[PDB]
């Protein structure tokens, strides 16, 4: 994570290509008088922000002595990108990886993890995500070499974003951020960037996005929602709510609509949470007080992983 | 969702 | 294409994020005494090398006055990445795009193009790729505003690689290349890089890779083969064969096997042609004369686009 | 193949 000069040097390992991602102004889709900057975490080597979390878990836990290659087994319950990033980096680094998820998950999700050699344990469909969480806990309780990646609570998650994501944004925006907006999954991205910005003296407003259908930060009841990657249904220990100026709820259908408009308007091809974050950014950018101001948000994951999902189902009947 | 994360 | 500082500035459009891709040493998979450098064209914004060709066609043809946004219609027959890149950049830049391909192509191929708003014309399955080629020609002959992208013959293809890909490799390798190896699809990557290297005074050997089952450069008969992205079945006008020191044939099954080993060994996740190029690089790296030498090859496309293909079919029964 | 390119 020391600045590594990629367009100009040869990496020794693919994990040196994580982070240091581009930033892009929203153009055609931005009809307001505010500037909207997209931090393109879809451009990480395995196509989402969770590459930063994966690397921070392996790198930091190894350096602390908690992970020992060839011996420690990394376990996590994930039907999304954290599983992918843990399976990718564990393969390279000599760790067995076990990811649990319900048996009703798509072939694409299971297949991507098995390509990197992870053990996928499929738990009964009727038990949902809770059954997969329970299985990962059982494995870690039973086996002294098994450790939970612990994405919603690990101290490594907000830290990596404070050390890398946030300072990158600060350099790219020429030390000028009026608002940082990001959907909260584990909360690492919002927490770590908000810390970095505040230490640099930025008065940026920090805005958390969550699904209208699972408005847990706002004070409402958890529930099922469409916006894959955010809205865990609880407040993760990683998230530092004291840093947040506003929780903005975005409806799953606004996220979906925005994702499809973004591909055609700006050529940005992302998942449901990138459409939620941009829908939120455009809402804030409409506020008259934000004229001539810089709003930065995140495109968390590249769109190709969503072809099989609901997200682009409309394209069929168009 | 799923956990989706 | 002037060097643009991405980890450090905010782009005005996603086409500024094309090229300037990382380079990575092959590590675990390289058991030889030679260095093998992978030029990571899978890291382009729409996940393959053809992003460079797409941009060069729009940018250069517009500047010459041949393409007029809102009026010119760009047509091409492609069931692979050239269609994707043309559809992505035409959307942003105000061009209608028509891509033709046989009706028996997968939903994933058609869907990705329709997401960026391209018109996909599906031609009769029994006519194969020739039927799609014939339809694209018919469209361009009939309509004064329709122009063929002309990937196998356009002068823009070798040029963009001479102006960008090759000088990047030269900077990244610290002006030290003993061998450049690349599978030939259109031939643009090998031609443009070979030109750049020779003008810089490099004595690198230039090696073209083609499928053993379609050894057209070598002198054999065209035929159907597995290695998606290379082996067009003819010698493309883009390719300058005078630059080639060796044509090395790689079998489709060696390409497939290598792609899967690369994901587990080095974390590089690519298509069939990246496995062919690495299989070739490892073959050259085994030659005793290549001890302590630098061999550079290309990873043309990211693996996620191949999940639905034959490439990773083995993973199922493992 | 296909044309694949
Ligand atoms: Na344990
Ligand atoms: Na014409």
């Amino acid at each position: 994570a020391a600045p590594f000069d990629k367009s100009k040097n040869v990496a020794q390992s693919i994990d040196q290509l994580i982070g240091q991602t581009p930033a892009l102004y929203l153009n055609k889709l931005n009809n307001t008088k505010a500037k909207v900057v997209l931090k393109m975490e879809c451009e990480n080597p395995m196509a989402s922000v969770k590459d930063r979390l994966g690397f921070a878990i392996y790198d930091k836990a190894e350096k602390e002595g908690k992970l020992i290659p060839g011996k420690s087994i990394v376990v996590e319950s994930s039907s999304g990108n954290t599983g992918v990033s843990l399976a990718h980096l564990g393969a390279i680094r000599g760790y067995k990886v076990i990811i649990t998820m319900p048996e009703s998950m798509s072939l694409e999700r299971r297949c991507l993890l098995r390509i990197f050699g992870a053990e996928v344990i499929l738990t009964p469909a009727a038990l949902g995500m809770k059954g997969a969480v329970a299985m990962a806990k059982k494995i870690v309780a039973a086996n002294p070499n098994a450790v939970l990646a612990d994405q919603f609570a690990t101290k490594y998650n907000a830290l990596i974003h404070e050390e890398t994501t946030g300072p990158e944004i600060w350099e790219q925006t020429n030390h000028n951020v009026d608002c940082f907006i990001a959907g909260v999954g584990t909360g690492g991205t919002l927490t770590g960037v908000a810390r970095a910005l505040k230490k640099m003296g930025s008065h940026a407003r920090i805005v958390a996005v969550e699904p209208t259908e699972s408005p847990v930060l706002s004070g409402g009841k958890p529930g099922p929602h469409k916006i894959q990657g955010i809205g865990p249904g609880f407040v993760p220990d990683v998230l530092d709510r004291s840093l947040i100026d506003e929780v903005l709820c975005v409806a799953g259908d606004d996220a979906i609509e925005t994702a499809l408009k973004l591909t055609r308007s700006d050529g940005v091809f992302c998942g449901f949470s990138g459409g939620a974050n941009v829908y939120a950014a455009l809402k804030i950018a409409e506020r008259p007080e934000m004229e001539g101001k810089t709003i930065v948000t995140v495109i968390p994951s590249f769109g190709e992983r969503y072809l099989s999902t609901t997200l682009y189902r409309s394209v069929r009947d168009e | 969702d799923g956990s989706g994360i």
